[PDB]
This record gives structure tokens, C-alpha cells and sequence, in this order.
């Protein structure tokens, strides 16, 4: 259907997966850290395939929060 | 506990994920705890980052200031004894002074006002602990934090770093959830 460009618009194509790989640039080297960080996007994966679109809602709460 | 980014920031945003879906605002509560456990330090930087992505020009730490001062319900005592809700009460007015921080800073005598507010509020939660007594690590902590403000300030009107101040005020504030939480 629209699968491509929904993934494509949700945040976390557009916001988690950059963020989280310029994270593990941050400390590159930092084996533990970086494992915490793929685990976190694969459970956020996770929950986005349980209900799509709860992601964008995430991102948008939490900016809300610093407006 | 967990970090105080976790607990003040993203709990409440996983709270209101609940009412999309149960299971997957779960999903992203105990991610997000399990990674901040295994990496402390990491969820600050998680949000940072999605921040800079979003291109929402703020400072962090003095925003966590300002939303720092409402319950955090999992902590949070709720009991009939008198020293119990006095310690509620006590705490619960330290957190909203402190959480007004960044609103008085930039006004010379409304800070000033306010170090003396925040003075009075330690004050009477530390009598409060005290009533209840009758833990002592956990006063020790508190004691030690509330100093670590009070020289804080004193170099903070050396230098004039306001986001010092606000890293110690939300030091002083964890504490007091640390205080609530070990009285829990």
C-alpha cells in the first residue's frame, strides 16, 4: 500500500536511526553503550510495528515538553 | 530510581503513549530503562540529539529545570501520618522553588529573593525528615547537595554561570526525589 512512504515519514526513519548513529559516533569505541543504543532502536522498532505511527507521537510529546 | 531525564521527561510522554497502546508505550518505558540502565547518562543524550534534529533551540538542563517540579507519582508518598504528608508537602515546595530558577535568574532581585525562598524551604524540609525520624544517609545526600547549591551559588556570583546553578538545582531536586522515594 503506502508502506514505503509511511516508513519513509515516521520519525523513526526520519529522527531515531541518525540520531542514534551520530550517538554511537559520539563514542565509537564504547562497545556496551553502543549495544544499549541498537537494542533501544530494535525495541522502538518493536513497538512501532505493534502500533504505527506511536513513534511521531513520542517525538512530537517530547519536543512539546521544550516547545 | 532511574535518571532524572528519564523520570521527569520521558516517563510522562510513555503515560500519555499509554491511551495509543498499552503494549507498545510498555515496550518503549522498559527500552528506555533498560538502556539508561545499562549506560547512564544516555537518555540525556537521546533527547539532546532528537532536539538538535528537530531543531528546537533550547538549553537541556535549564528546560528539565523548569518541567522538574511535579510528582513523580511512582516515588510519591501517600499516607495518613502527619510527618508523611508533612514531608510531601515540605519537598513538594522545594521542587516548585527550585523549578522557578530559570524564570528569576535573569532578575537580579527576584533571585535574590528567591536563594532566601530556597533557604526557608530547606529549612523546613530538613525539620520534616527530622519529625519523621522520630535514613540518615539519605539526609547526609540531601545535606550534602543543598551545600553543593549554596557554594554553587557562591561561585556562581563570581562568574555568573547561571548553568551551573541550574545543574545544582536539579541535583538538589533529584534529591529530594531520592528523599521521597527511600521515606517510601
Amino acid at each position: 500500500p503506502g508502506s514505503m512512504l509511511v516508513q519513509t515519514l515516521s520519525c523513526l526513519s526520519m529522527i531515531i536511526t541518525p540520531a542514534f548513529a551520530e550517538l554511537k559516533q559520539q563514542d565509537e569505541n564504547n562497545a556496551s553503550r553502543n549495544q544499549a543504543i541498537e537494542e533501544l532502536e530494535k525495541s522502538i522498532a518493536v513497538a512501532e510495528a505493534a502500533c504505527p505511527g506511536i513513534t511521531d507521537k513520542m517525538v512530537k510529546k517530547l519536543i512539546e515538553k521544550f516547545q | 530510581m532511574v535518571s532524572m531525564p528519564l523520570y521527569a521527561v520521558m516517563y510522562p510522554v510513555f503515560n500519555e503513549l499509554e491511551r495509543v497502546n498499552l503494549s507498545a508505550a510498555q515496550t518503549l518505558r522498559a527500552a528506555f530503562i533498560k538502556a539508561e540502565k545499562e549506560n547512564p547518562g544516555l537518555t540525556q543524550d537521546i533527547i539532546m540529539k532528537i532536539l538538535e534534529k528537530k531543531s528546537v533551540e533550547v538549553n537541556f538542563t535549564e528546560s528539565l529545570l523548569r518541567m522538574a517540579a511535579d510528582d513523580v507519582e511512582e516515588y510519591m508518598i501517600e499516607r495518613p501520618e502527619p510527618e508523611f504528608q508533612d514531608l510531601n508537602e515540605k519537598a513538594r515546595a522545594l521542587k516548585q522553588i527550585l523549578s522557578k530558577i530559570p524564570d528569576e535568574i535573569n532578575d537580579r532581585v527576584r533571585f535574590l529573593q528567591t536563594i532566601k525562598d530556597i533557604a526557608s524551604a530547606i529549612k523546613e524540609l530538613l525539620d520534616t525528615v527530622n519529625n519523621v525520624f522520630k535514613l540518615e544517609h539519605q539526609k547526609k545526600e540531601f545535606v550534602k547537595y543543598s551545600k553543593s547549591f549554596s557554594d554553587t551559588l557562591k561561585t556562581y556570583f563570581k562568574d555568573g554561570k547561571a548553568i551551573n546553578v541550574f545543574v545544582s538545582a536539579n541535583r538538589l531536586i533529584h534529591q529530594t526525589n531520592l528523599i521521597l522515594q527511600t521515606f517510601k
